[PDB]
């Protein structure tokens, strides 16, 4: 599964921590057997305006 | 003073009785005693612990 979030939201998607984002848009039980892998993307993703 | 051994059973299980509803009011290391305000009042890792 594939997201775009800005910094402060990268620490809400997690197992059993709640949120803003975790509640209506992507949501991980405590059971997420998986593991999050995340990096910086403002240099390709980012423009003015 | 002479039923003793039959009053002292009947004392002994009371007493046995009333310890283990006090224990089920303990806190055993926990915020509370209370399962309803700590589902409520907790993020569900920490409820859940």
């Amino acid at each position: 599964d594939s997201f775009v979030i800005r910094g402060d939201e990268v620490r809400q998607i997690a197992p059993g921590q709640t949120g803003k984002i975790a509640d209506y848009n992507y949501k991980l039980p405590d059971d997420f057997t998986g593991c999050v892998i995340a990096w910086n993307s403002n240099n390709l993703d980012s423009k003015v305006g | 003073s002479a039923l003793g051994k039959l009053q002292d059973v009947v004392n002994q299980n009371a007493q046995a009785l009333n310890t283990l509803v006090k224990q089920l009011s303990s806190n055993f290391g926990a915020i509370s005693s209370v399962l309803n305000d700590i589902l409520s009042r907790l993020d569900p890792p920490e409820a859940e612990v």
